[PDB]
């Protein structure tokens, strides 16, 4: 009974949480890359095309 | 009409190219790009201003240069020439024939983006469609004017189910009390991201059935340019709307894989440097999908109808992935395939519990099909939602908890999964599907069938198992 | 072509000026040292090039020269028995002039410009030629090499070089419009070669291995993937397919493997022998080799050069098998190139267009009718190495949707030393039904039913693995013990093939059919003899079981005699023991 | 403008047992009903539109299906108003903006609906306002802010998203009108995570 309960309940429940946390962290990295691109573009414009 | 050419290319990078003096290009216009070698490419204006215009190229930009490239306007609005002779023909993802036959003679040129239907002009879908599959027809029935996608996984027979539905689906008018009369039925088939092994299977099945004479196929291979993947379903829907609402046809539209469409949409947007969404897909994906799914339905005062059955493959059993999620918010139900039923050999593996049809209550009842359809559907569903939980509890504890009536009930559930859901390549009618269901219903006492009224019990109960 | 000078150096990116007229994705020569580069930008008079090699030491003002063509390969005689890098540079000729290091800026030719070839014409002046036709034949090892007009050329011929020895540089046929045809022609690696018609798969690709041919077959012109954790056995299986298959020409691609393993495959291959003719195996194979320290642009173009060469050998009418080492490292190189270009990663770090590139690579495989009227086929086998073990890795997920066969390996079966380590519960193939008409009309009428019986027996034994886990196998029922022993016999004497072993590495079709027939006959007769109720425990130790294991090592020429011996021994045992 | 805002003390009878008994909402309160697709938000809102005791019902179809709005147009004239005996559609105002209609018009529909609901409040009636989905309005705000290349908040939404929602839900409540009569507005909004 204990073996079947551990095999059918606990392990997929932990695995889903791991997957969810991985997706959230990856989405946050994908979000901050966009801001880095924007500030690099702002650096390029003001330091090369002003007079 | 005279043509015009612009040669002021100033900047080429990735898929985009800039034209300097092109102020007279309309927004969203379609252009053709010719270089020194004479090869002609396609393009679309995505942003126009006073200083320059931005054009994205439909294919790769290899071989382009700022010295000899010229851009010529084709037309301001992307249009498709449609005709009634397109039945029986095959087209690629941009609308050119690929069968080798001479090109069609257009009747009208219609914009492929379409227009939204007036909600006052619509009417309620009410007519039932007999598909031949007992799990679909009885518990999750399909109505003319519906959009009912099929949720599938990787390694499941979605294509075979789609082909079977294409072969077997028709409406029987004599059951509705209106009297028997023939009705023109047509199929529009759109395929994107399809490999040669699947293309040959679809072509061979359509030719063997003999249904090619009344069908139009839009096919896009996996090595084709990705813009044709975006433009493929819009042309199929443009043809279907024209046929249905200008020739009184009943057209069934099948989209073979929307996952490839969403991937192609992600590839296009990410090169234009905009903010992504939930898993990198663009944030306007809901609107783009809604401009496709919402074109079906029925129109008041017109005999035609459009029905959509998209097929999409989930990356996992992940019901929360953005593609099936955003498909669920727009469509009117779902048919979900089960890996457990496929593993033990049941075909077709439709799982009744996550499945749902939101327009079932309008197409069933008195006067349509038979008066006992809804009662039989309720009684067939009434067992499963508790039997599955009983089986889950048994898988941990065992056989000790089961009583005798529970053993009978679980035997009925096993026979249900073995006979009703599993039918193979059958072509059951609605009458014989109801007879099979009633033969399963006669394996339980009348006092336990708490859904059906005793009038229906007095004329349908007691039939022994028919498929043996 | 257009010549310009440098006006900015920043890492691998070089901005040149005066390059008005340069085309996108062309190949440029940068600096006085002559480093190769690729143009990806155009802005007015300036163009952005990306240098493959190290740019350290360059100075502003050095010239840039464009070649006017994108990345392409030289196709012609002299490609067999050769070793190339990712952009088709001969490694053997570089070592002769330079040494044990690869100095940057070295110039070599893919085809030997100074080797004489025997030329035999097949056309006369006044003829009309079109792209894909055959004009001339050249001997090359055990093959005859056909000279093809390029697919984009049509014209009328009045010039024929008579039969003699010429280099590949000399013109052989001159057209009326002034077009001169040589023994070689160039072709871009990212554009597929045209064909007349694409055919359906109807002939099997004989791998020479019992389990892969019988249970999970792949047809001629199909695609297969062999994934698994590290230490599974992918490389030895791919080498066995290269050795023993029926494909005429074999192409091997190394997409960035480790240096020592690349040295292993570079040393092992010249020692092998061709089973068809007895000569060296390298006379029919072409090798593409890359290590981890090669330039990243050469690693990405590795799988395109190989598939272009395979398509070239397809147009001459041969059957080509393309084995590709792990494409995970190719995807890593693609990810690095995308990170160089700031491409906003989507899945994990991979660019959003990874699946499109994988589809474009796998779609070139097929059986077609060439432009010359002949028939040729290309088969592609690729390897995946998912780091997490699970097949949810993005490259594996993208590959799973465009392949027909899927030969999953398992590490646990390697620990039991059962080789090949094929997981028969996870593997699948989609080519069985199409190959069934070929099987019954050629091999035997009872072959598909016998194969299905073998698979059904293997499936039944997997359903008993729960009961074995609680109670011992000895306490199981006599019929259950019978089917367990039959499954064990089937596994250990039908699914086993040792590759390092000298005579265990090959198996024909008739041998497998005979073994399956003997196994089914023994199973049926023993199942009847159990209900006969005599010596039911001594059935497991009958002398017939020796004859079952003896058929694994019997020669094909001696096979029918041992087949008759085993069948009549089954008869004389089960009919007349008691 | 109004004179005063009062404490709600009378229930908003919806006709559903679990909502009326366990989790009541008062005349002039606010409520939110989140849930995934296929949960039952639209059927609940349509049942509230049919069986509630409010005098005037305003229904805002912000970015949803067209059949869900065609059902209202077809069925409602055939029903009966519970508290006046006439046709049910004689007390109902519909604002429709389906999913394939222009995106920027989603923002206008919410304000139009709440303005009409406030106008009927000033005459002494009791008004119930239903919003089909505010997530579509949030998506429209996201797209408009993306066109302005503004810096985004979490999940790409503009940082002023909460201020707009605060300004929309604050319009509800039982008040004393400028004419001296008493009216009330209650808002039930569905959210789609
Ligand atoms: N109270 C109810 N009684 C009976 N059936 C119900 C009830 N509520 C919902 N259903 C069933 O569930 C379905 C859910 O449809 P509904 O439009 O209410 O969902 P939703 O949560 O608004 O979904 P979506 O986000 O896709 O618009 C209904 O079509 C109906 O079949
Ligand atoms: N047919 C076989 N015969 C003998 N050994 C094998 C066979 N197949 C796999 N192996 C074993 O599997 C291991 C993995 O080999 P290799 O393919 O070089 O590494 P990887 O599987 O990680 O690519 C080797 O050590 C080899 O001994
Ligand atoms: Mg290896
Ligand atoms: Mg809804």
């Amino acid at each position: 009974r204990r073996v079947n309960a551990l095999e059918q309940v606990v392990i997929p429940g932990i695995r889903a949480q791991i997957r969810f946390i991985q997706q959230v962290l990856e989405q946050r990295e994908r979000e901050d890359t966009f801001r880095l691109k924007r500030i690099k573009g702002k650096i390029e414009a003001r330091e090369a095309e002003e007079e | 009409l005279l043509k015009k050419e612009y040669t002021g290319i100033t900047y080429i990078s990735g898929p985009l190219l800039f034209v300097e003096n092109a102020k007279d290009l309309a927004y969203g216009a379609i252009v053709d790009i010719k270089d020194g070698t004479g090869r002609v490419r396609g393009g679309q204006v995505i942003e126009v201003s006073e200083e320059y215009a931005v054009i994205q190229v439909f294919e790769e930009t290899t071989g382009l240069d700022l010295a000899t490239t010229s851009v010529s306007l084709v037309e301001d609005v992307a249009r498709l020439g449609v005709s009634k002779e397109m039945l029986g023909r095959r087209f690629n993802g941009i609308g050119k024939p690929i069968d080798g036959l001479p090109p069609i003679t257009p009747e009208k040129r219609l914009p492929i983006t379409g227009l939204p239907l007036n909600p006052v002009a619509r009417r309620k879908p009410e007519q039932f469609i007999q598909t031949g599959i007992s799990t679909i027809d009885v518990m999750n029935t399909l109505v003319r004017g519906q959009k009912l996608p099929i949720f599938s996984g990787s390694g499941l027979p979605a294509n075979e189910i789609a082909a079977q539905i294409a072969r077997q689906a028709t409406v029987r008018p004599d059951l509705s009390g209106e009297g028997e009369k023939e009705e023109p039925f047509a199929v529009v088939f759109a395929a994107m991201g399809i490999t040669q092994r699947e293309l040959s299977y679809f072509i061979q099945e359509f030719e063997r059935t003999g249904a090619l004479s009344r069908s139009v196929l839009f096919l896009n291979k996996a090595d084709d340019p990705t813009i044709e993947r975006i433009l493929t379903p819009r042309m199929a829907l443009t043809v279907a709307e024209y046929l249905a609402f200008e020739h009184d046809y009943h057209v069934l539209v099948i989209l073979t894989d929307m996952t490839n469409y969403c991937e192609a949409l992600r590839e296009i947007g990410a090169a234009r440097e905009e903010i992504p969404g939930r898993r990198g897909y663009p944030g306007y994906m809901y609107t783009d999908l809604a401009t496709i799914y919402e074109r079906a339905g029925v129109v008041e005062g017109k005999k035609g109808s459009v029905t959509q059955i998209p097929i999409l493959s989930m990356p996992d059993d992940d019901r929360t992935h953005p593609i099936p999620d955003l498909t669920g918010y727009i469509t009117e139900g779902q048919i979900q395939l089960s890996r457990e039923l496929h593993r033990k050999g049941i075909y077709p593996p439709i799982d009744p519990l996550p499945s749902l049809s939101r327009l079932m209550n309008n197409g069933v009842g008195k006067g349509k099909t038979r008066e006992d359809h809804k009662q039989v559907s309720d009684q067939l569903y009434s067992a499963y939602a508790n039997g599955v939980d009983i089986r889950k509890l048994v898988a941990i504890i065992g056989e000790d908890a089961l009583t005798e009536n529970d053993r009978r009930y679980l035997q009925f559930a096993d026979a249900f999964e073995r006979f009703f859901i599993n039918q193979g390549q059958q072509n059951r009618s609605i009458e014989e599907s109801l007879q099979i269901a009633w033969a399963l219903l006669s394996m339980l006492p009348q006092g336990e069938l708490k859904r059906i009224s005793k009038d229906h019990i007095g004329k349908y109960y007691g039939q022994k198992l028919e498929e043996i | 072509m257009i010549q310009g000078v440098i006006q900015k150096i920043a890492g691998p990116a070089v901005i040149a000026k005066g390059m008005l007229g340069a085309r996108m994705y062309d190949i440029c020569k940068v600096g006085e040292e002559g480093l190769v580069g690729e143009i990806i930008r155009l802005d007015g008079d300036t163009a952005f090039v990306q240098v493959y090699e190290d740019t350290s030491g360059l100075k502003v003002g050095e010239p840039v020269v464009s070649t006017g063509l994108p990345l392409a390969v030289e196709l012609g005689p002299g490609m067999l028995n050769g070793i190339y890098d990712g952009i088709q540079r001969p490694l053997e000729r570089i070592r002769e002039k330079t040494g044990i290091y690869i100095t940057r800026g070295v110039v070599v030719h893919a085809l030997d410009r100074e080797k004489k070839w025997a030329w035999t014409p097949m056309v006369k002046p006044g003829d009309e030629v079109r792209g894909g036709m055959v004009l001339g034949t050249v001997p090359e090892f055990g093959f005859t090499h056909k000279i093809l007009v390029p697919p984009d050329v049509r014209g009328r011929v009045k010039e024929v070089k008579p039969a003699g020895e010429y280099t590949v540089e000399e013109p052989v046929v001159v057209l009326e419009d002034g077009t001169e045809l040589k023994m070689y022609h160039t072709w871009p690696v990212r554009r597929a070669r045209p064909v007349q018609r694409k055919l359906d798969p109807n002939t099997p690709f004989l791998t020479g291995m019992r389990i892969l041919d019988v249970l999970f077959p792949v047809a001629m012109g199909g695609t297969a993937a062999i994934p698994g954790p590290f230490g599974s056995g992918k490389t030895v299986t791919q080498q066995s397919l290269a050795k023993w298959s029926n494909a005429d020409v074999v192409v091997y691609v190394g997409c960035g493997e480790r240096g020592n393993e690349m040295t292993d495959v570079l040393v092992e291959f010249p020692e092998l022998t061709d089973p068809k003719t007895g000569g060296p195996l390298m006379h029919r194979t072409v090798l593409i080799a890359n290590t981890s320290n090669m330039p990243v642009a050469a690693r990405e173009a590795s799988i395109y050069v190989g598939v272009t060469i395979a398509e070239y050998f397809r147009d001459q009418g041969f059957s080509v098998a393309l084995m590709a080492d792990s494409t995970s490292r190719w995807a890593e190189a693609l990810r690095e190139i995308s990170s160089r270009l700031e491409e906003m990663p989507a899945e994990e770090g991979y660019p959003p267009y990874l699946a499109a590139r994988l589809a474009a690579f796998y779609e070139r495989a097929g059986k077609v009718i060439t432009l010359g009227g002949e028939e040729g086929a290309v088969t592609i086998v690729g390897a995946v190495s998912p780091p997490g073990g699970d097949m949810s890795e993005p490259v594996t997920q993208s590959t799973l949707r465009i392949v027909g066969a899927f030969w999953r390996l398992d590490a646990s079966l390697a620990f039991r030393r059962h080789f090949p380590a094929i997981n028969w519960n996870g593997s699948y193939s989609l080519f069985t039904s199409a190959l069934d008409p070929w099987y019954r009309e050629n091999v035997a009428e009872d072959y598909p039913e016998l194969r299905d019986a073998i698979s059904e027996l293997l499936q039944r034994e997997a359903g008993l693995q729960e009961i074995v886990q609680l109670v011992g196998p000895d306490a199981l029922q006599d019929a259950e013990r019978l089917v367990i022993e039959v499954g064990r016999i089937i596994r250990e004497d039908f699914l086993q093939q040792n590759a390092y072993h000298e005579v265990d590495a090959y198996c024909s079709m008739k041998k497998a059919y005979g073994i399956m027939k003997m196994i089914l006959a023994f199973y049926k007769e023993a199942e009847a003899a159990i209900k006969r109720g005599v010596s039911i425990d001594e059935i497991l130790q009958l002398p017939v079981l020796e004859r079952i294991g003896r058929a694994r090592y019997v020669s094909e020429e001696e096979f029918p005699a041992y087949f008759e011996e085993a069948m009549k021994e089954i008869q004389g045992a089960f009919k007349a023991l008691a």
